[PDB]
């Protein structure tokens, strides 16, 4: 793909919008005769998956939880996937010795449920706006 | 070279038993314990250390010169020794690399002079660019490009790896023969 | 020209030269370049040594100013010190409880102190003395960030003990 | 129905995530990574070629709707928050990606000002806009925007990052690590914009007005002797790794100072205020000049709020607007969200109303059968 430099020989896609792609990223459509690119085709969502702990999560859930892992972190000063180190748990990056001891987060007794973001400080505020806002909409 | 594999020639100095091709330049201090089952290339200058190791190899498997795979060492509180890395089936290790991974995916391309991090666990169809960091206890997704001194997702890969990977590292093998 | 010390487990295939001066407990992995061009390598005891680590003191060959009349520059290394995986080092002196990242060109005049770690792939040139228990990250940038404490890794040396006979 | 997206696309940076959130989900500088380029392109570029420009579009959204949220783009509803005044050719091509590539229901170009005036819930108030391009300031009194009593001036981040830049060049001392320990000048011809703007966040601050107006007078050196406030301590950045720039005291609380500087024309962040609320209706100035809000990421700048709030009451007193503008009461709104991030939460606050959404926004089907997007020019 890359070790061999297919992006130089391109193939052609008939339709509206003609782009010249390699043959690796285009796909065949069989319904019909005519090979389509990566940019002609419509794109879907099927499922969700964390990067570090590989955990396929449904749609529903993901909404709850803004498109979250609640078990995994990632650091804020590099941006890289977390891991709890015990002494009784601190979060503590690999690259960059960061850790949740630094900005003055305390220890946790369990080590994946004790861990929380703290709640939206105009997050009451925010109801109550909307809350007026539907009632003059209706 | 536009999709096509170029000729290199080996010297005659390489150990060549049952399709497994091991140049002779390339010191692997601890032969008992590392295991090259399949038809395996292992370019001149490159380390394959037992350090307490189980590196088991793909079926083509290639790693260019000055190329380093030691496994890592897993910090216990019930004993601290070397976890046994198991490199998969048509593994490119590029040139000048630093591997101390354990559970490298089959049918992946790690780049050139790219330090993968202690205890890092690579999935099957993925590749990492040259000149990157992949810190200790990272996992990278099939089909995934990570990259940056961060060493972090930059992109997607072509839907096509499992059927392409095979005919790069074949061809690669077939083209690499004695001058 | 070698001064060999017993509990220490140097490793007899790994390559050596010139005026050494070995430590108490340093453990020296295979094909570990170390060489005492002008002046010895100094070692103290837990200072190991992991693959490809060029540690010379070669400064009549870096500079050559044929000046400081003798200009020894003896090669000073700290207690419980890792050298990782092509980690290319030159410091006359450098502290204890330290610990450099693969692939991490140390400078030609860097002085280290305690829990200080160079980043991985991360290349420094420039003379300056590292702050107390501050850690680099990235090549693009540098990065600076202090650690809370100090790294220990005695652990990871004491089991070498059991590995390295018979290889 | 599904919680409908909002998107607000920016020079510097877009905001987007769902309705009926605290903030936005995702926040990003608004370019792309293509292949070939080094540096990456900016994917709002005004007066170049629709099909580039669609291209740009096309390869942004597709990242916003997979990458940083992740949900089909058909089946839920769009709440596109953009500028007024914001040009014909850019709108037009952002629905025309949103309608014909991605087949979105409906989208609806809210006004980025009525959107900020929602979050405080008062009806009728004075928005000034500081982003990246232009300063921007529309007064909006009880849901109608007043276009008539428009203002803008190019005195936002591009004009501030340039002003950086040039202060830098002229007092240049970096230490690169190859026997530049002494001062060296100028060794790289031009600095990248990402620096610039970490260095403009980090090192630099707005001055006191007291202070302030003794920098203006100094640096202009105007018949005087060293009459100069004594500077801040000089801050080492880093450039590239090895290369470390001495950032000089002076240049912190001097390159602001180019927004609220009256240079001759009386055209500052300050007055653009002032100069909208005088040419304003008569019986709107009271209720107006009470209800001010500061949005917009370069009003984030820490001490810009009580600088701005200080030079108008000064500007106030001036001759030209003593007489309308003399005996009114200036206070300042504090929006829930942080000033960035107050135009989303308006769309957010606005995409929850799926009844007023629904009516209000443009349908796919009506722009097929048209193709014709409703805009504040004639029909
Ligand atoms: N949190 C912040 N603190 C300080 N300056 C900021 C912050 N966020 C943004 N800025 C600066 O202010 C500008 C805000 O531009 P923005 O409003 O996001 O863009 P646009 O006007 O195109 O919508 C940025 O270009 C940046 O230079
Ligand atoms: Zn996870
Ligand atoms: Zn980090």
């Amino acid at each position: 793909a890359s070790l061999l430099q297919s992006e130089r020989v391109l193939y052609l896609v008939q339709g509206e919008k003609k782009v010249r792609a390699p043959l690796s990223q285009l796909y065949f459509c069989r319904y019909c005769s005519e090979l389509r690119s990566l940019e002609c085709v419509s794109h879907e969502v099927d499922s969700h998956y964390c990067p570090s702990c590989l955990e396929n999560m449904p749609s529903a859930e993901a909404k709850l939880k803004k498109n979250r892992c609640a078990n995994c972190f990632d650091c804020p000063g590099c941006m890289h996937t977390l891991s709890t180190r015990a002494t009784a748990y601190y979060l503590a990056c690999g690259f960059c010795r960061w850790t949740s001891r630094d900005v003055g987060m305390a220890d946790k007794s369990v080590a994946s449920g004790g861990w929380q973001e703290p709640d939206h400080p105009h997050t009451q505020r925010m109801n109550k706006l909307i809350e007026y806002y539907q009632q003059l909409a209706q | 070279m536009e999709l096509g594999e170029l000729l290199y020639n080996k010297s005659e100095y390489i150990e060549t038993a049952s399709g497994n091709k091991v140049s002779r330049q390339s010191v692997l201090c601890g032969s008992q314990n590392i295991v090259l089952n399949g038809k395996t290339i292992v370019m001149n200058d490159c380390i394959i250390r037992g350090d307490l190791a189980n590196v088991r190899v793909g079926r083509h498997c290639v790693v260019k010169s000055r190329s380093v795979i030691r496994p890592p060492f897993k910090k216990f509180s019930k004993g601290v020794a070397f976890f046994p890395l198991h490199i998969g089936d048509h593994v490119f290790i590029e040139e000048d690399c630093v591997v101390n991974a354990a559970q490298i995916g089959s049918y992946v391309h790690v780049g050139k002079n790219c330090v993968i991090g202690r205890r890092c666990v690579l999935k099957d169809c993925c590749k990492i660019l040259d000149n990157t960091v992949l810190p200790p206890e990272t996992v990278v997704p099939p089909f995934t490009v990570f990259s940056g001194c961060p060493g972090l997702f930059s992109g997607e890969l072509p839907e096509c790896t499992q059927e392409l990977m095979i005919d790069v590292t074949k061809s690669y093998y077939q083209k690499f023969l004695p001058l | 020209s070698v001064k060999i010390a017993p509990g220490a487990v140097v490793c007899v295939e790994s390559e050596i030269r010139g005026d050494v001066t070995i430590g108490p407990r340093t453990v020296i992995h295979p094909k570990a370049r170390i060489i005492a061009e002008a002046g010895p390598i100094v070692i103290g005891e837990g200072n190991l040594i992991e693959e490809q680590a060029l540690i010379i003191n070669a400064h009549p060959d870096n500079i050559t100013p044929d000046a400081e009349d003798s200009e020894p520059k003896p090669m000073i290394i700290g207690t419980n010190n890792v050298f990782e995986v092509g980690c290319y080092s030159q410091a006359m002196k450098m502290g204890d409880n330290n610990v450099i990242e693969s692939k991490a060109y140390v400078g030609r005049n860097v002085i280290l102190t305690s829990g200080c770690i160079i980043g991985a792939c991360c290349n420094l040139n420039t003379f300056e003395v590292i702050p107390e228990n501050t850690v680099i990250y990235g090549a693009d940038c540098l990065r600076r960030v202090q650690t809370e404490r100090p790294q220990p890794q005695t652990l990871q040396l004491d089991f070498l003990m059991k590995i390295l006979p018979n290889y | 129905e599904k919680t409908a997206v909002v998107i607000d696309l920016g020079e510097a940076f877009t905001k987007c995530g769902f309705a009926g959130e605290t903030g936005p989900r995702c926040i990003i500088p608004s370019v792309i990574k293509k292949a070939g380029m080094p540096k990456p392109i900016k994917v709002v570029q005004y007066n170049i070629n629709t099909e580039e420009l669609y291209s740009y579009l096309k390869e942004f959204i597709h990242i916003l709707y997979f990458r940083h949220l992740l949900v089909n783009p058909r089946d839920r509803r769009v709440v596109v928050i953009e500028s007024v005044l914001c040009p014909s050719h850019f709108r037009e091509t952002l629905t025309r990606v949103l309608f014909k590539y991605f087949e979105v229901p409906s989208v609806l170009l809210a006004p980025s000002h009525l959107m900020a005036l929602l979050t405080l819930g008062i009806n009728s108030a004075m928005v000034l806009d500081c982003g990246y391009r232009e300063s921007l300031v529309l007064p909006i009194y009880e849901g109608i925007p007043v276009l008539n009593c428009w203002g803008a001036l190019p005195l936002g981040g591009k004009a501030l990052h340039k002003e950086l830049e040039t202060q830098l060049l002229e007092q240049c001392t970096v230490d690169t690590g190859a026997a530049k320990e002494q001062s060296l000048p100028s060794v790289m011809g031009s600095i990248p914009e990402g620096v610039l703007e970490d260095i403009k966040v980090r090192t630099c601050f707005v001055s006191d007005l007291t202070r302030g107006l003794k920098i203006q007078a100094a640096k202009f050196n105007i018949d005087g002797n060293t009459e100069r406030p004594s500077p801040p301590p000089n801050v080492d950045y880093p450039l590239d790794g090895e290369k470390i720039l001495h950032v000089l005291g002076s240049i912190r609380d001097s390159v602001v100072e180019i927004l609220f500087e009256q240079d001759n024309e009386e055209k500052s962040v300050a007055t653009l205020i002032l100069d909208s609320l005088m040419q304003c209706p008569i019986d709107t100035r009271k209720q107006l000049a009470e209800n001010l809000v500061i949005i917009g990421g370069t009003s984030m700048l820490p001490g810009f709020l009580h600088r701005l709030l200080a030079e108008i009451r000064y500007l106030v007193e001036k001759p030209k607007y003593k007489k309308t503008l003399g005996t009114k009461t200036f206070r300042i709104h504090t929006p829930p969200a942080k000033a960035n991030c107050v135009a989303w939460l308006g769309g957010a606050i606005f995409g929850a109303l799926q009844d007023i959404l629904g009516s209000r926004s443009v349908s796919k089907e009506y722009y097929n059968q048209t193709g014709r997007i409703p805009d504040w020019c004639s029909l």
